[PDB]
């Protein structure tokens, strides 16, 4: 019988900043216990400083990229050249994710980018196209490795401050742009070492007001 | 006369009424003047407004990033055409990662409008339309008719009183064909060339319309405060 | 006969130009852009002083920050309206947001030329479309049956258009305030009506950023049109 | 292309005719005579075969067609009408009857559903009339023979005997004398081989003249034996033989 | 996931827990399970996360075409109908759903409509729906009086939700707290269950079996 | 292209009538007589056959009087091959009901659905109407005994006795005049047959040139029956009634 | 199918197709309506060319829509069973998905929009009817009457006439209807509304049809005598 | 939905500093049997792009028509055919991979492997793969069923990053492709000794080299070994 799905492995991250967004994947790409490349880039420039990946199946991954970059490309031909806002490109997704509801894009999307007020944004689905606004989220193979760190490291989780022995919270400090770097450099080296679809490089992209960023780092190749 | 009911029917000298009342639609429409040069390709466009109270009447739309037209006569069909070409313009790069070359984008245009002069119910369509683009083989500028006729030019203008401009562009033509390299001059030319088919009127600053597309330019259209450094 | 898409020796479809005729009989509509708000005013004209005149809806909301008046044949608005008010929602829920006022008279325009042998015919009706949107702020367009549409600063539409036009050609500059816009359509409507006008034989309505769009009360225009009467005899 | 005559042709005038009809009929009246007379033990109809030519083989157009076993036809005005009218009234026999109730229809009932196949192209969006008169003889178990007329327009009447085409008038006021409720089918074939000599110019006999007969059952004619009940078709075309045999005893 | 919404004298509270799973996997601990169909009217989410996102925003989409058309708020009754009867088209392709809608009108006073993706739509005074579904209908079956105030009424959702939390492993993260009443519905709060707990535990009594 | 030969058959005049429904008026007028008469014991139709031939095999002939279902029959006046295409979607339509809801249908919803079919073809498709005028003779439980009549425009109205096809004013008047409430199905026969032979544009009223029928609760206790007349019943009711 | 465009513009902005639908409505019966305080009143005129009719089963000039709404018309019989099908089926759809019966002015808009669609649809012809749509809304006391034309304008009245000589019975409305205090009574307006038919009638024999609809569906038709009460009582106060 | 019946294994590839190497062996298996010898399962598209296929033979056929009528159409109307407006590699692929994943969206799909391998006009080499569910990706080596498992290991030690792409001569990526082919018909039980090799280069344009057999085969430590633990003779 014909299986119409596939795993591609890989593992994303999207992190919100005060005035600024990261999105940032491993460059793996494989099949069962192969590697079908080891630069396959998978977090996209969108335009209109959006940033974009659809992790899982790349087949349905690469075509929903496609699908909202046309979206965007089409509602600057519909509205006057008018920039596609963050929360109005997650309404849009959850459209095209749900035009496909008993046949699915097998995916996770999250895309990153900075709302209307300046401030970093990133978004969450799942395949059939239900979003959120989130602070901080993993998606793909070693999403379970990462989140509870994150949890940890950029919500304070279980944190309090010494000498109260739990009656005081670690207060919510703002992390900067550097700061946020290092987590995920950490989180992917991790990961890295304890899931075997996880590796080969790290591609970032960062957004500001400024524009879109890209760093790359290369990642163990076992 | 008898034979200009509709567009299925040939006069006995052999004419198609109906398609030569859609290209009077042209001529009662505003000037848009096209040139090129061997690095960039310049639309200008004189807009028309319905009174001092109402807007100038846009006549330039982008049609990709590396091609666009201008428009005389029915705005709707324009936009109709238009569409059309976006359309195949991103069916060129979603299917085959390519960008959609100039002179298939004319053939395209033509046999479309083909289609409604030779068929009973349907209108020819009533605008004229100049495309400009860059692609692999340089600089392009096409003049569409709605009879279905498209042709690759140097340099032309459509509309009402647009033969001065026209005059004026085959005696510039080795001149302005030699402007590479340098889009404020190729644009200064145009804007001489439609200023041959002003009367009465000049070009100021929300009446000026101007588009250019070449090497490592994106398609973009000036208006506003933008143009008013050629007025 | 001869078909309904059929082009004149002049270039203009027979219709689309016999449509423009039927407008004219229309009852007016005047509609006035200003930085403080858009003012969108109609004559009623009924037919008989049995009929209650409150019934007759000439103005209309598409959304909270999109107005509509119209001229000419009425009931042949009432499908317009609600693509109108279908494309505002449907925009909305696809992008979590409002649509451009642009945009949506281009979408009502798309419908205009979709007539052959589709409709059988164009629409026997010119609408006023006012609104306010962040991008390009307060608006008024006149959208015809040819699918064209011009934007407005001031403009008049029906029987009374060319002589209202030409009053708004004066009277319009750049600096007008809300009130000065209420006054003014009313004054021009007086003008050019048969009837003496008053609160219910003529309505107002108005488009702001803050409150959205708003048609008058009967006692609210009311108080204008006494407000009009003094100052008029004020000099 | 579509066929986009999807409105009527036939349509009432001011004073309430409906013209495309009645010229329907004109082009019957033009047409080549032929006759319908019933008998008390059969029905018998009659033509004349119209050479176009010499040249032309005569016995390869049949103008007297066999519908059913038991039901014949025979017509009057434009012979291609008559022929696409026989192959969808041959049909129509089949799959509106015999493949329901799995035998023939009577006669009457495949009278009324030629009737509304030619009422239909009188009402129907882009198509004329049919240019035809039909005559229809036939016989079934419970009705017994009969004869019937249809005309253009669909309506259709039953007959003791008629006439249709050219000479009718003349014909049926010929037929009105000779027949009685008592004719037996030799007397019936008789009185039609007179009738149809007043309207007949040149030669006159079974080469020029088409005849057929509903009468008796003809095992002879069925092909195959072995089931008591089927006992062979009523519907007989009478040779050129035969056809002189009787014009002797004229 | 643990979801109420009960009628009372002062309109109606809706309380909604936050917790998201894929198997035994926590995939979030702060989703949004009362969607905000409009000022007027609220919707849950239970199910399929997707399907009571997508159809309850589409909702509000036709109550907003529904009052445009008729100069009139649509009724609880009307707006729950457009939902079921939506629903009821898909039968069978395996839409998944289980939501109470929840209005306050003129003619209707408050009033809540368990709609549901077989087809299902019951007008009722209490409601409560998912995992931890049963833990919450103790704590409000026990407690629940017409007569309640607004205030007391708020602490008994917010306290049923709680109940869910513990006990249900699927359900937890935070309390959402909504009243509504005819101007429109009310937010009234995110409230962590973590602390939400031990302060309950405290100035309550209860929980005694837990060590704090 | 096809336009061109388009009659337009819907559309109205500047007077506002619908050319087609009254040139098949028109038509209609020079049909055979139609007469039907409703009494409290029963109804009565009666019909004109047009100039027929000593050579028409009338016992087995049908041009005017039509069966619908065991309750309800009509009587034509128009185009023939028109009335049975109508008259064969009016048995089905009886049918359908029957099958739907176990009862037969009443009268007048069978006399509302033939109509509306008529109605239709004048107001789209582009085809001409049908040249047929209808009277529906028929008995239900609700209504008992009732006439109606229906012609191309798709309108209908009931009767207590209507006359439909030619010289309707004449026959109308003379209804008029005679029909009275209390009037029994015996009394009917009489005036149909009166009114028929002093309208008819023939020389004589005889047996060859009719077409009769009765319904009747005149069927064995609580039931209704329809009568067909044949030839020699139509001639014996000439001669009981004294016009030949 | 069939898609020629019958409902065209003019030269001079006419349709003359929805004109030429008008010109059979000024033929047809005349029809008025007249709202009370507490009630609305249809009256329809019976043309007496037509005698030996059975008024039992006859179609009746006022059809009940819904328990509460009735509708009456001026024009072609058979195109109005059209429309008032469709607004039957329409008001048990509404009361299906909505929970609720039809508002009157909902009614209205809806055989309004349907006349509309006939005349810019291909293949088509204009209704040749107006109509007189009257009732009350679920759980309302205020009296509705509307008026319904071929081109598909809708509006609300406080009293209107349509048909033949509607011109003359309008003429006696905008004279006789005062608004500051409409007929307070059903015995009031049923008066006004047979006195405003009685202008144009002829014999107020069974010429003269009366129905009467009050709040929560409360609908009747006056009979023959109850009306020639009507008629006896206006003709004696008007020998004066 | 259906089953593969005749059958084409392992396509093999590389990039090297001038430009590509792709290579298949002539076999159309049919099961186990070894039916068809002669198949050529490198399909050139002018004189710039060779697309290597593996998997339903009948399916590749079709394919292979499709080129054949894409360079049919894009010389219509067309005066730059054979100069700026040529198919490119890119132009060649994107095609393949939209039919490729059209085809398994509706859940018929053609149920092949594909390399294009190419050089652009610009010089740049192209290398890229797509198979039946229409997932593609991109390695300075590539390869299809057997040959991933196999040749990519060997292929990546002469080329394992971006970086060593410019560092390797044709002679030595036409050697490490030539071996690979060697190993997977030692290891691979539906290969065939006979191969086709094709070599792109932006300066000596399309070489390709049919009729080439896998030579210099280890076979004579077979003669030593016997039994399966214990036996001595
Ligand atoms: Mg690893």
């Amino acid at each position: 019988q014909f299986n119409p799905y596939g795993d591609n492995g890989g593992t994303i991250l999207g992190i919100a900043g005060e005035d600024f967004a990261v999105l940032a994947g491993d460059t793996r790409n494989i099949t069962d216990y192969s590697i079908n490349s080891r630069y396959e880039p998978k977090v996209f420039d969108c335009g209109d400083n959006i940033v974009m990946s659809a992790n899982g199946f790349a087949a349905d991954g690469d075509a929903l990229v496609k699908r909202f970059k046309n979206s965007v490309k089409w509602y600057h031909f519909d509205h006057n050249d008018k920039k596609l806002s963050i929360n109005s490109a997650a309404r849009n997704i959850q459209h095209l994710l749900y035009g496909k509801r008993f046949f699915p894009y097998y995916v996770h999307t999250i895309i990153a980018g900075l709302d209307e007020d300046g401030k970093g944004a990133v978004y969450s689905f799942d395949p059939v196209g239900s979003y959120e606004r989130e602070q901080c989220r993993a998606g793909g193979a070693a999403a379970s490795l990462i989140m509870p760190f994150l949890d940890n490291q950029v919500n304070f989780k279980n944190q309090y401050e010494p000498g109260t022995n739990g009656k005081v919270k670690k207060p919510l400090k703002y992390l900067s742009v550097e700061e946020v770097i290092k987590l995920v450099r950490d989180s992917f080296t991790s990961a890295t070492e304890r899931h075997i679809q996880v590796g080969d490089g790290l591609e970032i992209l960062i957004v500001t007001k400024d524009g879109v960023r890209k760093e790359f780092y290369e990642l163990k190749r076992d | 006369n008898n034979y200009d009911g509709d567009t299925v029917t040939f006069s006995p000298t052999g004419r198609l009424f109906q398609v030569e009342y859609a290209l009077e639609a042209i001529k009662q429409g505003s000037v848009t003047v096209g040139l090129r040069s061997n690095t960039h390709a310049v639309l200008v466009a004189l807009k028309r407004n319905a009174d001092e109270l109402s807007s100038y009447q846009k006549k330039i739309i982008k049609c990709d990033e590396h091609m666009g037209l201008s428009l005389a006569g029915l705005a709707p069909d324009a936009r109709v055409l238009s569409n059309y070409l976006r359309q195949q313009c991103n069916y060129s790069s979603l299917v085959f990662n390519r960008k959609l070359a100039v002179e298939r984008a004319g053939h395209l245009l033509c046999d479309k409008a083909q289609k409604n002069t030779q068929s009973y119910g349907g209108r020819p369509y009533g605008v004229g339309l100049l495309i400009i683009g860059y692609d692999k083989s340089g600089a392009h500028l096409l003049e569409f008719q709605p009879s279905g006729n498209v042709t690759e030019l140097y340099g032309t203008a459509i509309g009402a009183r647009s033969q001065g401009a026209k005059t004026y562009l085959e005696r510039t033509l080795d001149t302005f064909i030699k402007i590479d390299g340098n889009p404020d001059e190729l644009i200064k030319a145009g804007v001489e060339a439609i200023s041959q088919s002003l009367r009465d009127e000049s070009l100021t600053v929300d009446n000026l319309s101007i588009a250019i597309v070449g090497k490592d330019t994106p398609f973009t259209i000036y208006d506003g405060e933008a143009v008013a450094k050629y007025i | 006969d001869r078909g309904v898409s059929t082009f004149s020796p002049e270039g203009r479809l027979f219709q689309v130009e016999y449509s423009l005729e039927a407008i004219k009989l229309g009852s007016t509509a005047i509609g006035i852009a200003t930085k403080e708000g858009v003012v969108l005013g109609v004559e009623k004209r009924a037919t008989s002083p049995l009929l209650e005149s409150d019934s007759i809806e000439k103005i209309v909301e598409i959304d909270r920050h999109i107005g509509c008046a119209m001229s000419g044949l009425t009931a042949d608005a009432r499908s317009m309206i609600e693509h109108a008010r279908t494309a505002a929602v449907t925009h909305n829920l696809y992008y979590d947001e409002d649509i451009n006022v642009e945009s949506l008279t281009q979408s009502v325009c798309d419908l205009a030329l979709r007539f052959g042998e589709l409709m059988s015919r164009p629409f026997g009706v010119a609408l006023l479309i006012a609104g306010h949107d962040a991008d390009d702020g307060y608006q008024l367009f006149h959208a015809e049956p040819s699918g064209t549409f011009y934007r407005y600063n001031a403009k008049a539409i029906g029987s009374g258009s060319e002589g209202a036009q030409a009053e708004l050609l004066n009277e319009w500059h750049s600096s007008l305030t809300l009130k000065e816009a209420e006054l003014l359509v009313l004054k021009i409507l007086k003008q050019v009506m048969e009837e003496k006008l008053d609160e219910n034989n003529a309505q107002l309505s108005c488009i702001t950023k803050q409150d959205g769009f708003k048609i008058y009360d009967n006692e609210k225009t009311a108080e204008l049109i006494k407000e009009l009467k003094e100052k008029e005899a004020a000099e | 292309m579509t066929d986009r005559y999807s409105f009527s042709l036939t349509t009432f005038s001011p004073s309430g005719k409906l013209g495309q009809i009645d010229y329907a009929l004109t082009a019957v009246k033009q047409g080549v005579t032929s006759l319908g007379i019933k008998a008390t033990n059969g029905v018998v109809i009659a033509t004349e075969k119209k050479s176009s030519s010499p040249l032309a083989m005569s016995e390869t157009l049949s103008k007297v067609s066999l519908l059913t076993p038991d039901i014949g036809a025979v017509y009057s005005g434009m012979g291609p009408d008559y022929r696409v009218l026989v192959d969808k009234s041959r049909k129509v026999a089949h799959t509106s009857y015999k493949r329901i109730y799995g035998e023939y229809p009577p006669t009457k009932l495949l009278v009324s559903e030629v009737a509304k196949i030619m009422q239909e192209a009188t009402q129907s969006g882009g198509v004329r009339p049919f240019g035809v008169s039909l005559l229809i003889a036939g016989h079934d178990e419970f009705n017994g023979f009969s004869l019937y007329q249809v005309d253009p327009s669909g309506s259709y009447f039953p007959w003791k005997a008629t006439a249709i085409g050219k000479g009718s008038v003349a014909a049926k006021t010929f037929l009105e004398k000779r027949w009685n409720d008592e004719l037996e089918l030799e007397d019936a074939i008789h009185i039609a081989l007179l009738t149809l000599k007043e309207s007949v110019e040149g030669e006159f006999n079974g080469d020029t003249i088409e005849l057929a007969i509903i009468g008796d059952e003809n095992p002879d004619l069925l092909g195959y034996t072995g089931i008591p009940t089927d006992k062979g078709p009523r519907f007989r075309k009478l040779t050129s033989q035969e056809i002189n045999d009787r014009l002797e005893a004229l | 996931a643990t979801t109420l919404a009960f009628r009372f004298q002062g309109g109606i509270i809706v309380a909604v827990d936050s917790r998201a799973t894929a198997g035994n996997w926590v995939a979030s601990q702060t989703v949004k399970k009362v969607i905000e169909i409009n000022p007027f009217l609220l919707g849950t989410m239970a199910g399929g996360a997707a399907d009571c996102q997508f159809w309850e925003t589409w909702l509000g989409s036709q109550c907003r075409l529904h009052e445009l058309r008729e100069k009139e708020r649509i009724s609880v009754a009307a707006a729950s109908k457009i939902l079921s009867n939506l629903v009821y088209q898909y039968k069978g392709a395996g839409l998944s759903m289980g939501t109470m809608i929840c209005g306050y009108t003129r003619k209707e006073g408050p009033t809540i409509y368990y709609v549901d993706s077989d087809g299902t739509r019951l007008k009722g005074d209490i409601f409560c729906v998912g995992s931890g579904q049963t833990f919450a209908y103790g704590v409000l079956d026990s407690n629940y009086k017409w007569d309640l105030s607004v205030e007391d009424a708020l602490y008994l959702g917010k306290r049923s939700i709680l109940a869910a939390a513990h006990r249900d492993a699927y359900s937890g993260g935070s309390v959402n707290l909504y009243h509504v009443t005819e101007d429109g519905w009310i937010y009234h709060g995110n409230h962590d269950v973590g602390e939400l707990f031990w302060k309950v535990k405290e100035e309550e009594g209860s929980f005694n079996n837990v060590i704090g | 292209g096809s336009r061109r030969y388009d009659s337009r058959t819907t559309i109205f005049s500047p007077e506002g009538r619908l050319y087609q429904v009254e040139y098949a008026l028109e038509s209609i007028s020079h049909a055979g007589t139609a007469i039907g008469i409703m009494a409290s014991d029963g109804i009565v139709l009666a019909a004109e056959r047009k100039v027929t031939s000593t050579l028409l095999e009338q016992d087995t002939s049908t041009e005017k009087l039509y069966k619908l279902n065991d309750k309800i029959a009509v009587a034509v006046a128009g185009l023939t091959a028109d009335a049975e295409i109508l008259i064969n979607t009016a048995r089905i339509h009886a049918q359908n009901y029957l099958k739907t809801y176990n009862e037969d249908i009443p009268v007048e919803i069978l006399v509302r659905r033939l109509s509306d079919i008529k109605q239709g073809y004048t107001q789209h498709g582009g085809l001409r109407p049908f040249g047929v005028s209808f009277i529906y003779a028929g008995y239900d439980d609700r209504y008992g005994y009732q006439l109606y009549t229906s012609n191309p425009s798709g309108n209908y109205t009931g009767w207590k006795a209507i006359s439909v096809g030619a010289n309707t004013s004449a026959a109308q008047t003379l209804l008029q005049m005679d029909y009275k409430d209390d009037m029994k199905v015996d009394d009917a026969i009489e005036l149909a047959l009166k009114t028929l032979s002093k309208t008819t544009d023939s020389s004589a009223l005889t047996y060859d040139r009719l077409e009769f029928a009765t319904i009747r609760k005149g069927a064995n206790d609580g039931e209704v029956y329809q009568k067909i007349f044949k030839p020699q019943e139509i001639k014996d009711i000439l001669v009981k009634t004294g016009i030949t | 199918g069939y898609d020629r465009a019958l409902s065209i513009f003019s030269p001079d902005g006419h349709i003359f197709q929805v004109e030429y639908a008008l010109e059979a409505v000024k033929r047809g019966t005349c029809a008025v309506g007249v709202k009370g305080k507490n009630c609305v009143v249809l009256g329809c005129e019976r043309r007496s060319t037509l005698k030996l009719q059975d008024t039992r089963i006859t179609p009746s000039k006022v059809s009940k829509i819904d328990s509460h709404v009735v509708l009456s018309f001026s024009g072609l019989n058979a195109d109005s069973r059209i429309l008032i099908e469709k607004a039957r089926v329409e008001a048990q759809s509404h009361r299906l998905t909505l929970e609720d019966p039809v508002t009157v002015e909902y009614l209205t808009r809806y055989v309004a929009g349907v006349q509309q669609r006939y005349t810019q649809s291909g293949g088509v012809r204009p209704f040749g009817v107006s109509t007189l749509i009257a009732g009350f809304d679920p759980r309302d006391d205020e009296p509705k009457l509307y008026q319904t034309e071929p081109s598909g304008i809708y509006s609300s009245w406080s009293a209107q006439t349509i048909g033949r000589n509607s011109k003359t019975v309008r003429e006696f409305l905008e004279k006789n209807y005062d608004r500051k205090e409409p007929p307070a009574t059903v015995e009031e307006c049923v008066k006004l509304t047979v006195r405003s038919l009685l202008e144009v009638v002829q014999t107020g024999a069974k010429n003269i049809e009366i129905t009467v609809v009050k709040p929560d569906s409360d609908i009747v038709a006056l009979s023959s005598e109850e009306i020639n009460q009507y008629v006896t009582q206006i003709e004696q106060e008007k020998q004066e | 939905t259906q089953q593969p019946i005749v059958t084409g294994t392992s396509v093999i590839s590389m990039k090297y500093d001038n430009g590509v190497i792709i290579a298949a062996d002539n076999l159309g298996s049919y099961g186990s049997l070894l039916r068809f010898n002669g198949v050529e399962r490198l399909i050139p598209v002018g004189d710039n792009t060779v697309v290597g296929i593996s998997g339903d033979i009948s399916d590749m056929q079709h394919i292979e028509r499709l080129l054949k009528d894409l360079v049919t159409e894009n010389a219509y109307d067309n005066p730059l055919a054979d100069a700026e407006e040529a198919l490119e590699p890119s132009y060649i692929f994107e095609y393949l991979a939209t039919v490729m994943y059209q085809r398994r969206s509706k859940m018929n799909p053609l149920w092949n492997a594909i390399i294009v391998a190419g050089v652009q006009s610009n010089g740049d080499q192209f290398l890229r793969y797509v198979n039946l569910l229409g997932v593609t990706y991109s390695s300075p080596t590539l390869a299809t069923g057997f040959g991933a498992h196999m040749a990519n290991p060997l292929l990546r030690k002469v080329v394992d990053r971006e970086s060593d792409i410019p560092k390797t001569t044709v002679q030595v990526a036409e050697e490490a492709i030539v071996n690979a082919m060697r190993v997977l018909y030692y290891r691979d039980a539906r290969s065939s000794r006979n191969f086709s090799l094709a070599i792109i280069d932006k300066n000596t344009g399309l070489t390709f080299k049919k009729n080439l057999q896998v030579e210099n085969m280890k076979w004579d430590f077979a003669k030593d070994i016997k039994g399966y633990g214990t036996q001595k003779i």
